[PDB]
RNA sequence: GGUUGCGGCCAUAUCUACCAGAAAGCACCGUUUCCCGUCCGAUCAACUGUAGUUAAGCUGGUAAGAGCCUGACCGAGUAGUGUAGUGGGUGACCAUACGCGAAACUCAGGUGCUGCAAUCU
């Protein structure tokens, strides 16, 4: 749908094995936060 | 079977503007008539090329072309006078009728003020025969389906040209010297932008004669790379 | 030699479209409050977002009122990922450059950056997702004449890396 | 010898990797006051040909490069198939004789001509 991005930069789920694309940070099927994302806190 | 419905191709490059008028044929098309935007140096202004006004000017000079090529340029000499209003040129009674023509826009968007449209419009007031309306015209209203015509005018005038380089020297200086900065060199005014397109549209009208410069001393070296044996 | 900084001038690593985005657990008030800080952040008006389908896993309707996107262009998305990068105090380690060329992390709290917290306002913080480019990657997008870019002209993502440590002066590759 | 823009006959008419490209022309390329358009001048629409660039696009050549078509004692009259006899086999089937007959593979060739209009040599 967007023609300036791939397939290649979508984030495929760890939990629920769903390639999301690069928005949001929930995943596609299980709405869950994607691995490292974000910086992990000390 | 031979009967020639003509079509007058338009194609914007990013440095020149093509148009053409052609009947194909079996052995592929045959262009009749064609001109190019470098060739407006050679009548009238040497500078700001790709302009609307451009587009009307080569217009004009494809359709004189084409009547002169043709024989019909004594009579239809179309609407001489700059105005907004659509004209439809009516075949004379006792005389050949119109040149009737199909305008090949190709891949481009049909958008209401593209340059395509204003390049028809040129060859319309210049007396060429294509159907067209006044939706896809530079100043066409969307929301009141009607053409105001005065905008119109000025864009084919190319005060909307002079406008923008009065705000640009008004509102800067460093912007007003790079965009128009080829303008500024050979003292292109913003005043008398409409007193040269009208010179040059009457220079278009006065002698259409499309003829091309002698040089034949040419060699025939090799520049390209051929193939190995 | 005249191999080192010669092409520079025409493939020199630029920035595309940024697309800053926050996703909201419901609608309303919330809703037009994110869309109302996400217009003091950008400037440009932002795009509601639907639901693809509803989940219902922490509790999901399909094409209701979801999240909020928008797409930054120019130094205002140059400006926004440099302070996103100071947020994260110029940390992207290991996930964040992808091989396709893309960077990007998430941001806790808008209320550090950018604008200081308010009892009535949220604490929701958004993500930043930006692919590069190189000077002429869009001429696969143009309306006529559609073309391959070329291996040779894309972003790799060594490049992607030695890109982001030479813009932001970056550290990458924690040691976990 | 090159480029542009329209073409025609139409998969021998694809991809990938190097090397080149005099000159012009394309092409990226710079800017959004106005015509137009979106969340975003990214696309589309305007403005200049300046600031730059052959890095991509495009073109040519080179691959014992892969792919695709064409044929071939290329298997090969082969794997086998069906029938017949006065060989049998308890039969099934196997030979005899006849009448059809693949496929993968391999090898050879090619990975297209040309018009119109304009412009650089
Ligand atoms: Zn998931």
């Amino acid at each position: 749908e967007d023609p300036e991005i791939s397939l290649a930069d979508y984030w495929k789920c760890t939990s629920c094995n769903e390639m999301n694309p690069p928005l949001p940070s929930h995943c596609n099927r299980c709405w869950a936060l994607r691995e490292n994302w974000l910086p992990e806190d000390k | 079977y031979n009967t020639p419905k003509y079509r007058m191709i338009v194609r914007v490059t990013n440095r020149d503007i093509i148009c053409q008028i052609a009947y194909a044929r079996i052995e592929g098309d045959m262009i009749v008539c064609a001109a190019y935007a470098h060739e407006l140096p050679k009548y009238g202004v040497k500078v700001g090329l790709t302009n609307y006004a451009a587009a009307y000017c080569t217009g004009l000079l494809l359709a004189r072309r084409l009547l002169n090529r043709f024989g019909m340029d004594k009579i239809y000499e179309g609407q001489v006078e700059v105005t907004g209003d659509e004209y439809n040129v009516e075949s004379i009674d006792g005389q050949p009728g119109a040149f009737t023509c199909y305008l090949d826009a190709g891949l481009a968007r049909t958008t209401t003020g593209n340059k395509v449209f204003g390049a028809l419009k040129g060859a319309v007031d210049g007396g060429l025969s294509i159907p067209h309306s006044t939706k896809r015209f530079p100043g066409y209203d969307s929301e009141s389906k009607e053409f105001n015509a005065e905008v119109h005018r000025k864009h084919i005038m190319g005060q909307n040209v002079a406008d923008y380089m009065r705000y640009l020297m008004e509102e800067d200086e460093d912007a007003y010297k790079k965009q128009f900065s080829q303008y500024i060199k050979n003292s292109v005014t913003p005043d008398m932008m409409e007193e040269m397109y009208k010179k040059a549209h009457a220079a278009i009208r006065e002698n259409p004669v499309y003829e091309k410069k002698p040089k034949k001393e040419v060699k025939k070296k090799r520049w390209n790379r051929p193939k190995m044996s | 030699q005249d191999q080192g900084e010669k092409e520079n001038p025409m493939r020199e690593l630029r920035i595309r479209k940024l697309c800053l985005n926050i996703c909201v657990g419901e609608s309303g008030d919330r809703l037009t409050r994110a869309a109302k800080v996400l217009e003091q952040l950008t400037g440009q008006t932002p795009v509601f977002s639907k639901a693809r389908y509803t989940v219902r896993s922490f509790g999901i309707r399909r094409n209701e009122k979801i999240a909020v996107h928008c797409t930054v262009r120019g130094a205002k998305a140059e400006e926004i990922l440099e302070k996103g990068l100071k947020v994260r105090e110029y940390e992207l380690r290991k996930n964040n450059f992808s091989d396709t060329g893309n960077f990007g992390f998430g941001i806790q709290e808008h209320i550090d950056l950018g604008i200081k917290y308010d009892p009535s306002i949220g604490i929701y913080g958004l993500d930043f997702y930006v692919v590069l480019g190189r000077p002429g990657f869009s001429i696969a997008d143009k309306k006529r004449r559609t073309g391959c870019i070329g291996a040779k002209h894309r972003i790799s993502k060594e490049e992607a890396m030695r890109w982001f440590q030479q813009k932001y002066d970056g550290i990458i590759l924690p040691g976990k």
